[PDB]
């Protein structure tokens, strides 16, 4: 219940839409053009992308940071 | 060929030869393991259709058209409960890659010969 100490809420992940349609680029040709670099490790699969940050791209379940 | 699609979906279900979801379908296409892909056209999608065409027309793909998104979930069993009647709430999908390991069957050679042309 509401006590004297306020409770910090949990991380509400906002439901984003058209994310799966945002991987590749749609052109006249049927070829693929993704904007995220591929994962060369064996911990995460070949279809697993990176994150899209401002400075550095981060894995998922690999939890590996590749800087520049 | 609709009964053939019914039986191949049932055999994919019994041999776990299916990957539900369009992102799972894209991952199966990226890992080079796709055998059969099923699409829905002339349905309730404004811009999904060109994406699914441009990602499904890659290489060695046989196309089967489905007239409605929401009816597709019942052959695959997304919410397959209360079989004596109708399921309550089944979502519709766009593309599921059939990873069917079963090649020796009664109609598998027939549908493979139909897909060869
Ligand atoms: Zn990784």
């Amino acid at each position: 219940k509401s006590y004297t100490t306020p409770k910090k809420n949990k991380h509400k992940r906002k439901k984003v839409k058209l994310a799966v349609l945002k991987y590749y680029k749609v052109d006249e040709n049927g070829k693929i053009s993704r904007l995220r670099r591929e994962c060369p490790s064996d911990e995460c699969g070949a279809g697993v992308f990176m994150a899209s940050h401002f400075d550095r791209h981060y894995c998922g379940k690999c939890c590996l940071t590749y800087c520049f | 060929v609709n009964t053939a699609l019914q039986e191949v979906l049932k055999t994919a279900l019994i041999h776990d030869g299916l990957a539900r979801g369009i992102r799972e379908a894209a991952k199966a296409l990226d890992k080079r393991q796709a055998h059969l892909c099923v699409l829905a056209s002339n349905c309730d999608e404004p811009m999904y259709v060109k994406l699914v065409e441009a990602l499904c027309a890659e290489h060695q793909i046989n196309l089967i058209k489905v007239d409605d998104n929401k009816k597709l979930g019942e052959w695959v069993g997304l919410c397959k409960i209360d079989r004596e009647g109708k399921p309550r709430k089944v979502v519709g999908c766009s593309c599921v890659v059939v990873k069917d390991y079963g090649k020796e069957s009664q109609a598998k050679d027939v549908i493979e010969e139909y897909f060869k042309c």
